[PDB]
């Protein structure tokens, strides 16, 4: 029963990174955790493939499928991810990092950063962060 | 939605 917000913020819970590696893991771990798809994180990083180069999108979109998410990657914009975006989604950060986007308030985006935990982005800090790249997540039938 | 595989492939973190 639990759908996607296209409106406001998603309640995500907070799921740090045991080690710098595994963003890609953690980021997928609190997705599933807001559809409660109950998944231990251990076997999230390795249906993840958290390797020495972390986690890619490819592999992080279908482990989501596996765990009966319907998973999809969009490159957007800044200003076209704040019009149809849906939360939570999972966003590439700096070239090098995955965090969760929970949505946008005021001049804020609000992120869970699996090396930092829940934080407020200001709008032009997160433009420049936010590389283009955004996993976007839809519960299974449709 | 708009990249292919091997695109979302490339596409990497920590």
């Amino acid at each position: 029963q639990i759908q996607p917000v296209t409106r406001g913020r998603a309640k995500v819970p907070v799921i740090m990174q045991m080690e710098a590696l595994e963003c890609g893991a953690a980021s997928l771990a609190m997705v599933l955790a807001y559809y409660k798809k109950w998944v231990p994180l251990e076997q999230v990083r390795v249906d993840c493939g958290v390797s020495r180069d972390g986690s890619n999108a490819l592999n992080v979109l279908k482990a989501a499928r596996n765990y009966g998410l319907e998973a999809k990657g969009y490159r957007y914009e800044p200003e076209k991810l704040k019009k149809e975006g849906t939360f939570p989604c999972i966003i590439h950060w700096n070239f090098n990092h995955f965090v969760v986007l929970k949505g946008f308030k005021g001049k804020y985006a609000y992120i869970n950063d699996p090396a930092k935990g829940d934080v407020k982005i200001p709008m032009e800090e997160f433009d420049r962060s936010f590389t283009g790249i955004c996993l976007i997540f839809k519960p299974t039938d449709r | 939605g708009n990249l292919s595989d091997d695109e979302l492939e490339g596409v990497a973190g920590g």
